[PDB]
């Protein structure tokens, strides 16, 4: 029973949010390996943890350029969010801790890369390969949302592949606890439900009209809504129009004028039934969502293995110092951190 | 076509997050 499963996981999940874990390790324990992405307010570095040679992701924050970007607040969500969850397909926490200049997050390493990468560089994927990854979005949003955790920020860019083709959502720098209505206005452009586009309050309904632009582009190549800049974006979302490529099957069609629906009444996930009018698709009647979830079916798709730290799934950027400031930034803001 | 607009355009790389 799902329903069980899901009871005895908002438990685990309840006792782990309102007591979060913290400082429980330290910069000097890593190794620092490499680079695997680097943005705005934090990198993501290949380490290793000494005491037992395991190989972990680790995301670097500098404190006074969150604040600068007034990512605070959504900066404690992510970390408080991380800690307590548990499900095949989330990267998992394994340790939080902070210095004078930064946060740190210490989670598995998924040596497959981005499907971002994958996609690019393959053009498209197969309905198959589309739906073995949708199918592990399906019940990862099915386990967030029942924890009534919005995710917000679906995209190729963060999904990581594990050594066995699986899928790892990663990225949870927006999500965030709401019963009920939120207002905040961020996501990616091209992933941007109406209701956000449109200022209104909005519910985890956004999470499965992402899962909507996803699937799209996985199966096309291309997402249903791009343009040069946002606006064009934007104004192409709201219109309340999408062309499919003729090789796009009955179903597909059919699952995705449902999922990307301008209308809450109507819009698949944000129903009656909830999640299983997804489940229950045609396009997923091959799905055994059991066996998926066992990470049992096989993948359409396995990375290319070369050892245990092998980082050549991802690209190269610019190595820069991890520099700590002997005065204390941002004590105050990141207390519970 | 739809494919060569695609890569034609400035948002084929990682796409940022919008904010304030
Ligand atoms: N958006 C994913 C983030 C990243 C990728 C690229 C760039 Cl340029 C910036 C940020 C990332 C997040 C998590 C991981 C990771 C890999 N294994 N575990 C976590 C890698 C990259």
């Amino acid at each position: 029973s799902v329903k069980e499963f899901l009871a005895k996981a908002k438990e685990d999940f309840l006792k782990k949010w309102e007591n979060p874990a913290q400082n429980t390790a330290h910069l000097d324990q890593f190794e620092r390996i490499k680079t695997l992405g680097t943005g705005s307010f934090g990198r993501v570095m290949l380490v290793k943890h000494m005491e037992t040679g395991n190989h972990y992701a680790m995301k670097i924050l500098d404190k006074q350029k969150v604040v600068k970007l007034k990512q605070i607040e959504h900066t404690l969500n992510e970390k408080r969010i991380l800690q307590a969850v548990n499900f095949p397909f989330l990267t998992k926490l394994e340790f939080s801790f902070k210095d004078n200049s930064n946060l740190y997050m210490v989670m598995e390493y998924a040596p497959g890369g981005e499907m971002f990468s994958h996609l690019r560089r393959i053009g498209r994927f197969s309905e198959p390969h589309a739906r073995f990854y949708a199918a592990q979005i399906v019940l990862t949003f099915e386990y967030l949302h029942s924890l009534d955790l919005i995710y917000r920020d679906l995209k190729p860019e963060n999904l990581m592949i594990d050594q066995q083709g699986y899928i790892k959502v990663t990225d949870f720098g927006f999500a965030k606890r709401v019963k009920g209505r939120t207002w905040t206005l961020c996501g990616t452009p091209e992933y941007l439900a109406p209701e956000i586009i449109l200022s209104k309050g909005y519910n985890k309904a956004v999470d499965w009209w992402a899962l909507g632009v996803l699937i799209y582009e996985m199966a096309a190549g291309y997402p249903p809504f791009f343009a040069d800049q946002p606006i064009q974006i934007y104004e192409k979302i709201v219109s309340g129009k999408v062309r499919f490529p003729s090789h796009f099957s009955s179903d597909l069609k059919d699952l995705l004028r449902n999922l990307l629906q301008v209308d809450l009444t109507k819009r698949f996930g944000n129903l009656k039934n909830g999640v299983n009018d997804i489940k229950n698709h045609k396009w997923f009647a091959t799905t055994d969502w059991i066996a998926i979830y066992q990470r049992k079916v096989e993948a359409p798709f396995i990375p290319k293995f070369k050892g245990p730290g092998d980082t050549s799934n991802f690209d190269d950027y610019e190595e820069e110092e991890i520099r700590v400031s002997i005065n204390e930034k941002c004590g105050k803001e990141f207390s519970e951190f | 076509t739809t494919y060569a607009d695609f890569i034609a355009s400035g948002r084929t790389g990682r796409r940022n997050a919008i904010h304030d």
